[PDB]
């Protein structure tokens, strides 16, 4: 099921809960964090 | 009918008090040479946050897959890069069997683990004055253990310094380390791709953020930084948009855009992980291995590059800038590369890797400011304008009397 | 009848103050009005470079060679490898193959064409890029052909893409890219050309979107094997025309750029210049002509442009702007990759460790927390304030008239 | 007494009057200055003056058995005992030509002077300069004036001294500046056993770009340049005017420097520089201007070095160097590309007869030119002298006077 | 042989230029025959 | 006996003469000069 704040989301980009997007870091793996 | 030209002049006045109502301000240079100038703060940090050797089984135990260098099964990753000693060393490291875990605080281990400013420095100069690695007080930053000079803060005096060039000013030597770098696997915010130091010269009032301001010094080199600070004065409104200092900061003293971005920083952190990062102001649990991992690390990077709403830090109504150039020679020389190797026990090569040499000083002008005055007081106005304002009062006065005749 | 002998009075008294500050609106006084800041939002520059290798090996085909061989050094008159060749054993076996031209018959050959396809790749340079936190890929570099080939810029503010903004100073909101320069693809150097270099490493231009690059002149460079910091703050000056002041009065009479900038006046010139005497505009010259072929390069356009630049004060005049953007630009040096984290890059890339340490480049172009200066001509006295100043000394003699009329 | 109205009408305008008329000669009396500011780029403009030093003091195969008897405690290749120290770290093939070059036995020491020391054994510009160019124009050693500093033997372009017109530039960019590649010659440089300030861990050179009126200090205020890179140095010139008292603190000087004809902040300490030596160990250093006797390399170790090291880093009583009313300066922006790629390595190495490796060792090119805006000036104006204020005042009376011929009326 | 025009190289004869050309070295190049500067 | 100005201090850091101090440098051995308020 959905993937809350802050946690990875690696290698399933579409997993996030709502209101977050799956984000790539600059120096670290992605994570889902709130739309902007 | 000057009846009529005195509600002309009317005008006069209205157009020149109009322009006070602007509050115009004027802006103030002077570039000069001070006869003594007060020495900035200077703060580096090693780009590898633990030393290798100083790393523990308990250490490991808590923080291995915050460095990547465990995966959530505690244990070492096939992906793995190490040659083959290090991965000995690892892998007995990294053997829990029949192992008790002690507790565990970040803040101790980047304490610990850090490195060390009585093992990186090797020499130190303020002035020709001999200095000490007692003379830099320990800072923690995003990067980890870091060290001040001239912090000027637990009652030592800020240094200063009456001439220009790079004998008046601050040289230190380093020895970076590297093989005491921790490896690496893996991309995290707690990694490295680069060997050298960040530097961030700073007035002592304002707190560092090395990494996002900062400026590079890389190993192998002796590098130049000449300076010229200048000084920047603002004015609030209705004149201008600034902020005074005092009071204006949650966990810091002075008002600076730094310390106004670490208090968000920190208030952000604790609402979303409620914890603070080791190098964090404040009274709130350091976060745990896990905590930055899977809270901290991601709301702060997420604050600073992808979030605008959430800081809003107003302009500083003083604000003190350092100008810099950078230059660079070779160290060591095919010459001296024998030398140091011999004294520092370490071999030629090494040298090589691990040394470089850092000046910071001052160029015969040190000193610049940049000053908001207002243009238009409260004499200028009501002088003039205001003083052949009464002079109408003076007309409808009199001509009540072509009234009254 | 001293009535009116006060009338003089106030005639005299008058007029020699209407003169005197009359003729100092005429001085054309202009004041400098300084102010440095922090803006609340920053327009991003556009940021240019250049591999310095200008065409890649392995996309140099015996087509190219037999074309461009001579330019570039590799073949003589005699459409041969000269003895003097520098090169390895592998590398001849290579060109030497590539240079036989036994039954081989020329296509059709353009010197655009040519940059655009062996030039360096911004695909395989970029191994990594971000602006602000958001990933940027080789789709957000528009290509601009230069002296040095072809060439990148980022957040170029053309074709209809609006330019990008940022709101805070450090790193962490500018601009992060790594590359790979590939020595491995740089031609051989046997020879001194323009079209040859003994560098290894990248040209950068950090400019204002409305002023084109000239990047061989005005750019910076950026080593290989290191990470480099570029720290900016952003000056925007204004000047004044006549009387006021010298900045150029009507603007952009070409229409080879939408603005006026002392770069572009410089390009104009180059390119009419090259036109006039060699009938042929180089590669990355703008206007209507034809392309100069390998041997217009050679024995004409290069020859005419060097002299142009360095030894010709004469042909271009050019007018300073009313409007110039300048980025004042810090720099500063770390090691990549460390010991520790060279073998994780080698496989990365599928690269050996030296290679890494040869290759591998990463620049961080940001703000500093005052981002914005700006330095700008103003009128010191004009006519209103003069209308003003002299109104008073009227204002009475008027009325004074205005009792003694008869 | 509507008489009364036109009677407070004249009072409280005179008021005015020696209101304003005091108020501003109380300005004028306050010596007030405006700085001016203006940014652009010149037509023309004056290529400054280059000075660099090879960060190396003496080449090591022009320094003979003489010399090293002489120079050899004070370059820390000898002890007291004149023999070579244990500490050696030198390599097998080395220490058997010093060992050969150490060998006093039967001889006899000649005379020896640190001047003709330093220019003899300094690295020769003929050996160093690879290439160099002007603006397009190619340009030779001899356009290298040699100047010595606490260096040693250094060079200078464009010096502008010795009758020489000083280059211009009339545009901005790489070419129509200053480009020159050197070989730093890292195989001659003096092995270091020992730290002294004759003795360097580095390699490379050291730079400083002034105005030709103004002597190099350029351990102090120089620049550093790697070997292994291109370096771009990117300059704008920026002249600063400062006024006198009363309205300002610098001074202006002719022979007021005794040895400089212009007044400087550099020329001002090696005025001090040089009198303390003279004072203090009776002699001057090679670098040093003035008439008396250069240092022996004995006076060198137990007097010179010591008394000027103390001199600029501990003592800031003895030099008080009151500020120039004119001053040059020049921003800089550096910036490094590699040498050589490897695809040039061994053209260059066949080039000059050198190996693949010593290129990438002592091989360097500097680029100094101007950007396109080039030229900036700060400069102190008097804000409120003579003319002004009568204006304001014969403007101001010139009211007064007026206003009263109605009175002087009705 | 006979005088060398403009732009051409004068690589191993710096006399033959043509009349009002100079031969020229260039920094990045062989030298060529360009207008004379005064 | 006691060391005279700009002699070598080394190894005998007290052995200055009066209004002397020992004084390391940077580039260099330590040596005896004047003390400095
Ligand atoms: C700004 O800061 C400095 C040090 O805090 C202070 O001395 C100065 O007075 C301030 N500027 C002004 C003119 O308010
Ligand atoms: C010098 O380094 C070696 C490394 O093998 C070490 O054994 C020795 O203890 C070192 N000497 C000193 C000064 O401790
Ligand atoms: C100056 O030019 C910039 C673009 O180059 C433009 O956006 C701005 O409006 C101009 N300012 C003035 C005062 O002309
Ligand atoms: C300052 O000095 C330069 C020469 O050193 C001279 O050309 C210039 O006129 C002087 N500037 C002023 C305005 O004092
Ligand atoms: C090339 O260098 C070698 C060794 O340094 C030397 O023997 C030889 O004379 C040099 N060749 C020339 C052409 O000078
Ligand atoms: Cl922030
Ligand atoms: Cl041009
Ligand atoms: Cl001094």
């Amino acid at each position: 099921d959905c993937i809350p704040k802050w946690k990875g989301c690696v290698n399933r980009h579409g997993d996030c809960c709502e209101g977050l997007e799956c984000w790539k870091r600059r120096r670290s793996f992605e994570v889902c964090v709130p739309k902007t | 009918c000057f009846m009529g030209s005195l509600a002309l002049l009317a005008l006069v006045c209205t157009n020149r008090i109009q322009y006070y109502f602007l509050y115009p301000h004027v802006t103030k240079l002077d570039e000069v040479a001070a006869t003594r100038l007060t020495f900035p703060a200077v703060t580096f940090c090693n780009l590898n946050e633990f030393r290798f050797s100083r790393v523990t089984k308990n250490d490991l135990y808590h923080a291995g897959e915050l460095l990547a260098l465990l995966n959530n099964r505690y244990e070492i990753p096939d992906t793995q890069t190490a040659d083959e000693k290090q991965l000995e060393i690892l892998q007995d490291k990294a053997n829990f069997r029949n192992f008790k875990p002690k507790p565990f605080n970040m803040l101790e281990f980047y304490d610990r683990a850090g490195h060390d400013i009585r093992e990186m420095l090797l020499s130190c100069f303020f002035r020709g004055e001999q200095c000490s690695p007692e003379d830099f007080k320990v800072v923690f930053t995003r990067y980890g253990k870091c060290y001040t000079f001239n912090a000027g803060q637990d009652g030592k005096p800020r240094l200063i310094t009456m001439k220009g060039g790079t004998g008046n000013g601050l040289e230190i030597m380093l020895d970076i380390q590297q093989d005491e770098y921790l490896p690496v696997w893996g991309e995290t915010d707690e990694t490295s791709f680069e060997a050298g130091i960040k530097v961030q010269i700073h007035s002592q009032d304002e707190p560092p953020l090395i990494d996002q301001l900062g400026f590079g010094v890389a190993p192998g080199f002796q590098t130049f930084v000449s300076c010229q600070e200048q000084r920047l004065i603002y004015l609030p409104p209705p004149w201008g948009d600034c902020k005074a200092t005092t009071g204006d900061s949650e966990f810091y003293d002075t008002y600076s855009i730094t310390a106004c971005r670490i208090d968000c920083e920190t208030r952000y952190l604790v609402e979303n992980c409620n914890c603070r990062m080791v190098h964090m102001p404040g009274d709130a649990p350091y976060c745990t291995p896990e905590q930055y991992k899977e809270c901290a690390d991601p709301a702060l990077d997420f604050l600073v590059e992808k979030d605008n709403e959430y800081c809003v830090c107003e302009m500083p109504c003083n604000v003190t800038r350092y100008g810099k150039e950078l230059s660079m020679v070779k160290i060591p020389s095919k010459a001296s590369a024998k030398y140091l190797a011999k004294k520092y026990n370490k071999s030629e090569q090494y040298i090589g890797e691990n040394i470089l040499v850092l000046d910071i000083f001052f160029e015969a002008l040190n000193y610049e400011t940049i000053e908001q005055k207002k243009a238009y007081e409260v004499a200028g106005l009501l002088g003039d304008i205001g003083g052949q304002m009464g002079l109408f009062i003076g007309a409808s006065i009199l001509t009540v009397l072509e009234l009254f005749d």
